[PDB]
């Protein structure tokens, strides 16, 4: 319990958000720097 | 509590609804208990026909699956719009739903695991309505760049050709939606163009869009769109430069989460009772009723 | 619909028959139970 | 007899009457006998 308050608490993730499902190529352009 | 005797306080237990993990009926739970020891699954009583016809079956059924009579008048309320904004007075009392929004809170009250958390907030796309009544749509959205809900209403207007068509919405994420549309009448276009009003085309789509056909479109809608009464304008164009235009408004409101926190309340606890998985009960819900009623 | 005293008198004269292992193994269980919705009642209703 | 405490009850002597009639449907003290005896109303009636 110690050990416990200090990490305190567990944070929370949402499971499903912005991220899209996007297609290899357009993620290779998207990814690919000036 | 001014209760002095403990049976008293039982008593005031067993229907203290507004609390995360009452109602708690002693005397039910004692006599469950006693029957899953003393037998099992009532073998002995299904192998006797009169006590089993003595009682109803859904009466004997029920407890085995750790129904309580105030958690089987919980969900069997007729939540709708209308009652919902008592029936948060009655079920959750003084916590504002605005704080109960929150993922966090809400787990804590629930006394939930994050994975079971977040299997039921997967649920919550289904919490909503399911279809347009009244032309409205009223859905929880996730958005959730902090997590929590919020609930939209959307209010369809048809504005331009309603005779060509049926058109709805249906969000999923953050200035993320479906559009689907079907139509009633039959033109040969050479491509089906779809904007945001007749400005900002969303989607096209080639060749002839056919009638009671229910097409989709994943568009997107933002806040200086979505703040607005927008329309949203369709145009089947013939290979002429004729169209089918037709279009209906969409306004989109923000909403109160009443309607939304007593069904994810409603599904919490019929889980949590039935120690079924949430995928299970969807599964079962939706062979009755086409609404997640 | 049957009142609580209905169901507190079945609960007494179901728990009278069980012996003293089956009743030790009910005890157990109602204090635990017992234990989870005293402590969400203290949460809301009790606690400053 | 107390324990385990049966419903928050606790039991002593006392000068009221307690039946001992199986179809009479008796109160808590007669749930006590029979859980401290380990018998049902009709064998407590032979007893008695």
């Amino acid at each position: 319990m110690q050990a416990l308050h200090l990490l305190g608490d567990k944070p929370y993730l949402p499971l499903s958000t912005t991220w899209s499902d996007p297609r290899l190529d357009r993620a290779a352009d998207i990814t690919t720097q000036n | 509590s001014k209760l002095e005797n403990y049976t008293k306080v039982m008593e005031m237990l067993s229907t203290f609804r507004p609390s995360g993990a009452t109602p708690y009926h002693d005397a039910y739970e004692n006599v469950r208990e006693v029957i899953q020891l003393q037998d099992p699954g009532l073998e002995q009583l299904n192998a006797s026909p009169a006590i089993a016809g003595l009682m109803h079956q859904a009466s004997l059924l029920g407890i085995n699956a750790s129904i309580s009579p105030e958690l089987f008048n919980i969900l069997t309320e007729e939540i709708t719009e209308g009652n919902a904004e008592e029936l948060y007075k009655k079920n959750f009392g003084n916590i504002e739903p605005a704080s109960l929004a929150m993922p966090e809170y809400l787990k804590r009250y629930y006394n939930l695991s994050d994975e079971e958390l977040s299997q039921f907030i997967g649920k919550a796309s289904n919490f909503g309505q399911q279809e347009y009544s009244n032309n409205q749509l009223i859905t929880p959205v996730v958005n959730s760049s902090d997590g929590t809900v919020k609930v939209y209403r959307i209010t369809r207007e048809y504005t331009t050709n309603a005779y060509q068509m049926d058109v709805e919405l249906f969000p999923f994420g953050g200035e993320n939606y479906r559009l689907d549309y079907k139509f009633k009448n039959f033109y040969n276009a050479s491509y089906l163009s779809i904007k945001l009003n007749d400005k900002r085309e969303l989607v096209r789509t080639e060749g002839a869009p056919q009638v009671n056909i229910e097409y989709s479109a994943n568009i997107t809608l933002n806040t200086a769109d979505i703040s607005q009464p927008f329309e949203i304008g369709l145009t089947r164009v013939l290979p002429s430069g004729s169209w089918a235009y037709a279009a209906a408004k969409f306004t989109v409101e923000e909403y109160n989460q009443y309607s939304f926190l007593l069904k994810l309340n409603k599904a919490i606890r019929l889980s949590r009772a039935t120690e079924l998985s949430p995928t299970i009960l969807e599964g079962i819900v939706r062979s009755v009723n086409l609404q997640l009623d | 619909t049957p009142t609580y005293a209905q169901w507190e008198n079945a609960a007494g004269v179901l728990t009278a028959g069980l012996n003293s292992q089956q009743a030790n193994t009910l005890h157990a269980f109602l204090d635990e139970s017992r234990s989870a919705a005293l402590s969400t009642y203290y949460i809301r209703q009790v606690a400053k | 007899f107390n324990t385990p405490l049966l419903n928050g009850q606790y039991f002593s002597t006392g000068d009221e009457e307690i039946d001992l009639n199986s179809g009479s449907t008796g109160d808590w003290r007669k749930t006590i006998l029979k859980r401290a005896f380990n018998i049902d109303d009709v064998s407590l009636f032979r007893l008695l």
